[PDB]
RNA sequence: GCUGCAGUUAAAAAGCUCGUAGUUGGAUCUUGGAGGGUGCGCCGUCCCCGCCCUGCCUCCGAAGCGUUUACUUUGAAAAAAU
């Protein structure tokens, strides 16, 4: 449990059974797909769209009120961006750590951590690449990564 | 563990004490509510634990702030659950 | 295409003769080259490219003078560095009782590749057939290109 | 993590019976677990079992008597050649007479007696007595 | 008549004719017409309940079902009343595709959709047999005699529409799959 | 020491982690009645088998013909001596 530490911690959603519902849920597929697309226009991530939808407006899972996961909705509209979001936030994080390490060459902890993050990235990309999402030959490079994430 | 339980029919009380993931067949331990604020008359559905500010339909109001867990509903507010 | 003929010697299929001749249209005649082909057998369709093509390849199983007899093998294409020949990697299982698990093992096999086949690209699974010694290394000839855009890891199209 | 799921179910059982327990909840279950639980059942080594349906992978409740000394799993699932079945049952069964080696063959998950009668063979799953 | 609504590749008749007529009888009306009109049915089959009140099973195209779901309760109420002495319900014809063998042959026929598997279909049948309730959970019991019984948990609220039915759902289910089904009630998380 | 070893203190877990090869990988897609072998004195006891309480298409054979395998099963091909 956990990949780059000794943490054990079980923690989760616990998703609901009930096949159908919510029932007290009116609205419609129409409604929330519009909602999703408009939010994604604003630049929001699918994680973020799912959260804000969840808490502000009734959507227990977007899957259930519409037979599609948020990312698939985005991609079908034409909102999907270049690399998958998890990969993004990893690359971005390794960037911020890299910038901090250039500033503070004396921080060995940071150097260790940068490695960890980076390994997590390379493996994830290996997975995305295996699966077409990323063009075979995709790689993450410090040099270009900075320029990539923004 | 005295060679006595009906693992298949366990009690609702001690099922209700257990971790959401440890439940006989799993299920969550979180809920939804309708929330009031007199000035408006319509009602926003809200999730028990929430992260987002939740604001009402029109009035820039408030409607809880988030926490480690359950959203703290704000002062003068009311809330029926509730469904199925 | 690319001019074949390329070399210094005139490439031709043996004993398949010409004779162009006088009068009008064509002119001589339109195809200008009689072409001879055959099916390998074993139910390997002789691809259109062979019949349609200009290329010479004596080594070709369809167009050339080579017979396919013997083992028919399949392998994955590891290399297509050499002109008209490829290297395929053959995986096989080795059984070791003395205590019993056998360990994957492989062999590479050099095999001639007719210009009739194209898109011979590394990764492609291919079916080659035994043949008379073509070259000191090469025992086989590519008979069928098994293919697949599949292996998805990308999206092939048509 | 997990390589196999059977091995957990079997172990869980064995520790239940060792305690003096009469029921267990195994997780997460599979077609193969069912099939194995079933062969056990036909023979008496367990009572009735029940697959509960979480919207996930399943959870089984087995009610056990106490005729069970041991139900083991063999890993890896070695291939067996009809006269390696004779060699297996001797390796791991109490007397020639009883206990079953249960394997998976092209023609079904079966105890080796049923195997001998059908006259088919395959890869070894596990055992009991 | 027979031609329109009892179609789905066979005309036919008798009961299908009666029920169709009943639908028309309902059709005269207001909002209790126009909403239905679109709905259409493939066929009806009749199968009984053990002492002897029969249950009538109706088959639907599947793209239709959302609308049928729309009415359902009101319609079923009408069909039970007009056609009394029968338990009416609604099942959607689903295709089911065989798992390929091997030598089944296999000319790699287009994949197929889980949304085509025999188990998934059966699950759908269970889902269809009961209605607005919801199936809360399920369990499978292995009987000493190599038998298996499926315990299908049910919700609680609004169940009454189904309560009297239960036995027929069991029998109906059997006719379709050949498996045995049983029903239960819950609990309410606290 | 595969079957079938030991490694807290006896001889033996690298100071720690990342990590490629290699190995290893969750759940989930089909559902009694008689025929034949050997025991016991016309009767039966105890296996084994198709059943009750599933190759498509081409259009019986033929052919098309295989989605790939590994596996396992049934055959042939399998030097004599040993």
């Amino acid at each position: 449990g956990r990949m780059h530490a000794p943490g054990k911690g079980l923690s989760q959603s616990a998703l609901p059974y009930r096949r159908s519902v919510p029932t007290w849920l009116k609205l419609t597929s129409d409604d929330v797909k519009e909602q999703i697309y408009k939010l994604a226009k604003k630049g929001l991530t699918p994680s973020q769209i799912g959260v804000i939808l969840r808490d502000s407006h009734g959507v227990a899972q977007v899957r259930f009120v519409t037979g599609n996961k948020i990312l698939r909705i985005l991609k079908s509209k034409g909102l999907a961006p270049d690399l998958p979001e998890d990969l993004y936030h990893l690359i971005k994080k390794a960037v911020a750590v890299r910038k901090h390490l250039e500033r503070n060459r004396k921080d060995k902890d940071a150097k260790f951590r940068l490695i960890l993050i980076e390994s997590r990235i390379h493996r994830l990309a290996r997975y995305y690449k295996t699966k077409r999402v990323l063009p075979p030959n995709w790689k993450y490079e410090s040099s270009t990564a900075s320029a990539l994430v923004a | 563990m005295p060679l006595a339980k009906d693992l298949l029919h366990p009690s609702p009380e001690e099922e209700k004490r257990k971790h959401k993931k440890k439940r006989l067949v799993q299920s969550p331990n979180s809920y939804f509510m309708d929330v009031k604020c007199p000035g408006c008359y319509k009602i926003t559905t809200v999730f028990s634990h929430a992260q987002t500010v939740v604001l009402c339909v029109g009035c820039s109001t408030v409607l809880c702030q988030p926490t480690g867990g359950k959203a703290r509903l704000t002062e003068g507010c009311s809330f029926r659950r509730k469904q199925h | 295409m690319a001019d074949i003929q390329t070399e210094r010697a005139y490439q031709k299929q043996p004993t398949i003769f010409q004779n162009k001749k006088r009068v009008l249209l064509g002119e001589t005649g339109k195809e200008k080259l009689p072409r001879y082909y055959k099916n390998i057998g074993l139910g390997f369709k002789t691809p259109k490219e062979a019949i349609e093509g200009t290329y010479i390849d004596k080594k070709c199983p369809f167009t050339g003078n080579v017979s396919i007899r013997g083992r028919i093998l399949s392998g994955v294409v590891t290399k297509m560095k050499m002109q008209r020949t490829i290297v395929i990697r053959r995986d096989y299982l080795h059984y070791i009782r003395k205590y019993n698990r056998f360990e994957k093992r492989h062999k590479n096999m050099s095999v001639h590749l007719s210009p009739c086949f194209r898109d011979v690209q590394i990764g492609d699974i291919v079916t080659v057939g035994e043949c008379r010694p073509l070259s000191k290394t090469v025992r086989f000839n590519v008979l069928k290109v098994t293919k697949a855009a599949g292996t998805k890891k990308q999206f092939q199209k048509f | 993590v997990r390589m196999n799921v059977l091995a957990d179910a079997l172990k869980s059982i064995n520790n239940a019976e060792k305690r003096g327990k009469r029921q267990v909840l195994i997780r997460p279950c599979s077609k193969v677990i069912v099939r194995f639980l079933t062969v056990m059942m036909k023979h008496g080594y367990i009572g009735e079992f029940e697959i509960i349906d979480d919207h996930r992978a399943g959870k089984i409740v087995v009610n056990l008597t106490g005729r069970l000394n041991k139900c083991g799993v063999i890993s890896p699932r070695f291939d067996v050649q009809l006269k390696d079945l004779e060699k297996w049952q001797n390796n791991l069964l109490p007397s020639r007479q009883f206990g079953f080696i249960v394997l998976t063959t092209s023609a079904g998950i079966m105890d080796h007696e049923e195997a001998r009668r059908k006259h088919t063979g395959g890869k070894i799953l596990g055992f009991f007595f | 008549s027979a031609k329109i609504v009892k179609p789905n590749g066979e005309k036919p008749d008798e009961f299908e004719s009666g029920i169709s007529q009943a639908l028309l009888e309902l059709e005269m009306n207001s909002d209790l017409k126009a909403q239905l009109r679109e709905l259409n049915i493939t066929a009806a089959k009749e199968i009984e309940v053990g002492g002897g009140r029969k249950a009538i099973i109706i088959f639907v195209p599947v793209p239709q079902l959302k609308s049928f779901q729309k009415i359902q309760v009101r319609l079923v109420r009408e069909l039970e009343k007009k056609f009394s002495g029968k338990h009416v319900v609604f099942i959607a014809q689903r295709r089911i595709l065989p798992k390929p063998t091997r030598k089944s042959r296999t000319k790699n026929k287009q994949k197929r959709p889980r949304s085509r598997t025999l188990t998934a279909v059966h699950d759908a049948i269970l889902e269809d047999l009961v209605f607005p309730s919801e199936i809360v959970g399920k369990r499978i019991r292995v009987k000493l005699d190599g038998s298996r019984l499926i315990k299908v948990h049910l919700d609680k609220a609004q169940q009454n529409n189904v309560e009297h039915k239960v036995e027929t759902f069991s029998g109906v289910y059997k006719k379709l799959t050949g498996k045995d089904v049983n029903f239960e009630f819950p609990e309410f998380q606290l």
